[PDB]
């Protein structure tokens, strides 16, 4: 029974010692893996601006 | 001239095995013509989340409704025509599919039980069947004033935890449950893993590990996507739930605190100190002369018409408590007079009484596991909650080691200064408020 | 199912047995 | 080991089986109850069965008590209308104190007069609490129409009776009908010459027969409550054959051929024949069952059905008519093997318990002396022929018919019109 690590502002908790990522479910699951969706869309279409031999100039941020 | 050491070691030993896909068979086996042979599965509405509770309830419902192989007459026809009794029972924490049947019928029993395990029809016309008729069920299930407080008692006990939700469930589940929410449900925990085969009576170990790997073979314990269903430790909050309906005739309230897991050890003394508190009935006939002090003076004075102490156990939390029904104008009299025999067994308890504890546990023990039936169900519910079925010579050496210390030791940890939680029904006015029944779970004297 | 009308008790349990009386599927239906 | 029988000079029956086990159990069968209750003296077997804890010459209600409760044994009465069971159940070292217990109790009883009359309001809180489920008041008030005599008398004591029951009385009760003939003493995980040695200890005293009831005869009547609950129970039944003999099997394989009991949880009853032939015409909430009850002078056969008070005229007509039809002879080969099998699986399951096989020893000995293995029963139920289902039938079909009804009951058909 090591001493615990009490996480604070400054000193986020790890995932490694976060109480949840051991206690998953079928819906977190699915949470996962709809983020991953939208991670993979914005990726391809950045990924798509980003090849194009014709593009010249930024690259438009909306969310910036 | 055996004796009950001699009795205890002669009894028949239960043998485990385990199919490679992870299904545990196990069997007890004894003389006699009859067998119960059922699945014990580790699922129940403790795993299961706020839209899919009652789910475990909906497939219980409709699990002898049909099957692939067989149709929905066809089952209920095979299983009458061998003459055989089929039964499904659903807890927060356990469910099971039995079967009561001749020993020479075991090989289709197994069929039978591997059938309604692994494939299940789940139509949609009878899960419309099904919807209405649960919803009917918890409309007759709200006059059972028992089940209703019990369910009451987890709900404030066990608040913001999976333990709260009743295994039938809200009925607004009910009616909004799908073909494809039973579908996941079977899927996500019906696993070999998580199920038992237990066997009772005339059943040879090698015949039942046979049919098992001939019939349960299939089902694996792969999760799907690797969706692997994590527990959960759920948190015992002390806090009052009151139902105040006093149309009602008599009152219920069912008290507990918070107790030890099944594989604890304290189990067996908390045990004994529950019989040692005894259970009440106005239908007794032991009445003023019974020797727990709460039954005879609630004999004495009328004050409840039945009271019960209960230890409910679960995986890492417990209810341990009573549950009395009594008059408009006795309750706070019986709660006094019960938590003063917790106060009195935590503080200054007695060999005398520890012995009577100790033979009425041994007694209750010894007379449980009796017949196919319960024999088979404690098969499959030790291998689920101990991983092992604790032999009655292990219960007795257990029992034996405990003395009026030890009694004291365990219920100071579990009962003094303790916050309860408190659940009550009908015309319960005179319950006293949760400051006073906090106050009575300690002594100023102690 | 006699249904005897078995009445809780402990070092006295009065029941008293019928005979087949049916209430099967009330519950049920 | 085996069951070992012995019946000793002063009549009683001694039975033990050593079965090895951890718990021992004790039950002595006295061959008395409401049947053997004259006018007079109704309900005393009720109180009797109530006063199993009174004071008795050996032991003090207290000792009684708290010894048992010691122990952690258990003291069990249990009362049909021809019988009475005393059990007593704990752990077998220290299965003779209760042994000691229970023939004090049985043997003698002091029946104090203030003991009793305290215990006489437990004679209307047992009736209340056993009256909650309308089938126990149904069957009451069946067994009262259909008998004139004995077996009409109700297990549990009038109203009336209530406070009126004398200390004499039981005395009277216990010295005419508590006798060695009338008893036998089954043990189970005890040996066979320490039961015999305590029963010369308390039975001797008490022999021969005592009295004897007159024999029950079939008035064939109706009994009609209106309590004003929803569901309506009605029992139609017939007189038929009395326990032990050809045709009381013949009527058990009737019994299981209709439909007794649903063996799959929240089923159709599929098997039953009753059941699907009531849900064909009736789709509201119902149930119906065989009722089969045989006693040692006679026995009732017929249907129970529970159904909305509307329905209950075709849910007893559907009943009625499926039976008819298995009278007219439309009964398959096919069904009578598996309501044997039924039956059979039955009998094994209910002598597979401690209490079952304790309860089929005393009942079997208190009724023909001898104890049969149980392949010999399952031979007789296979002996029964198709033939013989049919002319049961038949018999309960042409046979006067007394009936009982509890509900609205204003569609509820009287005797006459079914």
């Amino acid at each position: 029974s090591f001493p615990k690590y009490k996480p604070s502002r400054l000193a986020t908790l790890p995932a490694t010692l976060d109480p949840a990522e051991y206690d998953i479910s079928p819906e977190t699951r699915k949470a996962q893996a709809e983020r991953l969706a939208i991670r993979s869309r914005l990726k391809r279409e950045y990924l798509l601006q980003y090849n194009d031999p014709n593009r010249l100039g930024v690259i438009e941020d909306p969310a910036l | 001239t055996a004796t009950y050491a001699q009795a205890l070691q002669s009894v028949p030993e239960t043998q485990v095995s385990q199919l490679d896909n992870g299904l545990r068979v196990a069997s007890e086996q004894s003389s006699q013509p009859t067998c119960t042979v059922g699945v014990w599965i580790d699922a129940g509405s403790r795993y299961e989340n706020e839209k899919n509770n009652g789910a475990g309830y909906f497939v219980e419902h409709l699990a002898f409704k049909g099957t692939k192989n067989r149709p929905g007459s066809a089952l209920e026809k095979e299983v009458e025509s061998m003459g055989a009794h089929l039964n499904a029972y659903s807890t927060r924490e356990h469910t099971a599919y039995y079967i009561k049947a001749l020993s020479k019928d075991l090989p289709k029993a197994v069929e039978l039980l591997a059938d309604i395990v692994q494939n299940c029809s789940l139509e949609d016309s009878q899960i419309e069947k099904e919807r209405d008729v649960i919803l009917q069920e918890l409309q007759e299930n709200d006059s059972s004033m028992r089940d209703v407080v019990f369910d009451y008692l987890h709900a404030t006990a066990f608040q913001g935890t999976p333990l709260a939700q009743s295994v039938e469930g809200p009925s607004e589940n009910v009616r909004k449950l799908s073909r494809a929410d039973l579908t996941e449900y079977v899927s996500q925990h019906y696993k070999a893993p998580r199920m038992v085969l237990a066997a009772a009576g005339g059943v040879e170990h090698r015949q039942l590990l046979d049919l098992a790997q001939k019939h349960f073979s299939s089902l694996s314990g792969t999760y799907v996507e690797d969706a692997v269903p994590a527990f959960t430790p759920c948190r015992f909050t002390g806090s009052e739930i009151r139902h105040r309906d006093d149309a009602l005739p008599l009152a219920h309230v069912a008290i507990a605190v918070e107790g030890p897991g099944w594989a604890n050890p304290d189990n067996v003394p908390l045990q004994v100190a529950n019989a040692i508190i005894g259970h009440y009935d106005s239908t007794y006939g032991g009445g003023t002369h019974m020797s727990s002090t709460l039954a005879s003076v609630a004999a004495t004075r009328k004050l409840c018409q039945s009271f019960q102490t209960f230890n409910i156990c679960y995986a890492e939390t417990g209810l341990l408590g009573a549950h009395f029904v009594c008059d408009n104008m006795s309750i706070d009299d019986m709660m006094f007079f019960l938590q003063g025999q917790w106060m009195r067994l935590c503080t200054s308890a007695t060999e005398s009484e520890v012995v009577r504890g100790k033979n009425i546990l041994r007694n209750a023990l010894v007379s449980h596991l009796d017949g196919t039936t319960p024999v088979c169900e404690d098969i499959g519910r030790s291998l689920l909650t101990y991983g092992r079925r604790i032999p009655l010579a292990e219960w007795e050496s257990r029992i034996a080691e405990v003395d009026a210390s030890v009694v004291r030791e365990v219920c100071s940890k579990y009962f003094y200064d303790q916050c309860p939680a408190v659940a009550g029904l009908g015309p319960i006015e005179q319950l006293p408020d949760y400051n006073r029944i906090r106050s009575g779970m300690f002594w100023l004297r102690f | 199912g006699p249904f005897c009308a078995g009445v809780v008790g402990h070092a006295a349990l009065p029941a008293t047995s019928e005979s087949p009386v049916l209430d099967a599927k009330r519950s049920f239906l | 080991q085996d069951l070992e029988f012995t019946r000793l000079p002063n009549g009683l029956v001694i039975a033990s089986l050593e079965n090895y086990a951890p718990a021992s159990r004790i039950g002595l069968f006295i061959k008395a109850g409401s049947r053997y209750e004259d006018s007079n003296n109704l309900g005393t077997s009720h109180l009797l069965r109530l006063a199993s804890s009174l004071t008795t010459k050996g032991a003090s209600s207290f000792k009684i008590t708290r010894g048992i409760e010691a122990v952690g044994g258990k003291l069990s009465v249990t009362s049909t209308r021809e019988s009475m069971a005393y059990t007593v159940e704990c752990l077998r070292d220290d299965i003779e104190i209760l042994m000691e217990f229970l023939l004090n109790v049985t043997a003698a009883p002091e029946f104090r007069r203030w003991e009793v009359a305290a215990l006489q309001s437990q004679l209307r809180i047992d009736k209340a609490v056993a009256f909650q489920n309308p089938q126990a008041q149904v069957l009451e008030n069946l067994h009262a129409a259909a008998y004139r005599n004995a077996l009409a008398n109700s297990l549990y004591c009038p109203d009336y009776r209530i406070g009126k029951v004398t200390p004499d009385q039981l005395h009277y009760y216990v010295q005419n009908h508590f006798t060695s003939a009338r008893m036998a003493l089954i043990g189970l995980g005890v040996s066979h010459p320490v039961l015999k040695q305590v029963a010369e200890r308390f039975l001797n005293m008490r022999g021969g027969l005592g009295l004897s009831g007159a024999k029950a005869k079939y008035r064939g009547g109706e009994i009609r409550d209106q309590n004003g609950d929803s569901l309506v129970h009605a029992a139609l039944v017939a007189e038929s054959a009395a326990t032990g003999s050809a045709e009381a099997n013949a009527f058990s394989v009737l019994q299981h051929v209709l439909g007794a009991g649903p063996h799959v949880k929240r089923g159709s009853n599929a098997t039953s024949s009753l059941y699907q032939a009531v849900a064909k015409g009736v789709h509201q909430p119902f149930d119906v069952s065989a009722f089969n009850a045989s006693y040692s002078d006679s026995g009732l056969f017929g249907i129970y059905t529970i159904s909305q008070a509307a329905s209950a005229g075709d849910v007893i007509k559907s009943a009625y008519d499926q039976v008819k039809t298995i009278a007219q002879g439309n009964l398959s080969n096919t069904d009578v093997q598996a309501a044997k099998n039924k039956l059979k699986a039955g009998y094994l399951m209910s002598v597979e318990s401690s209490e079952g096989f304790l309860d089929e020893v005393g009942s079997q000995a208190l009724v023909a002396g001898s104890y049969v293995q149980p392949s010999t029963v399952l031979q007789q139920i296979d002996s029964v022929a198709d033939a013989d289902v049919i002319n049961a039938a038949k018999k309960f079909v042409s046979g006067r018919k007394s009936m009982a009804a509890s509900g609205n009951l204003g569609h509820t058909p009287f005797v006459d019109e079914l």
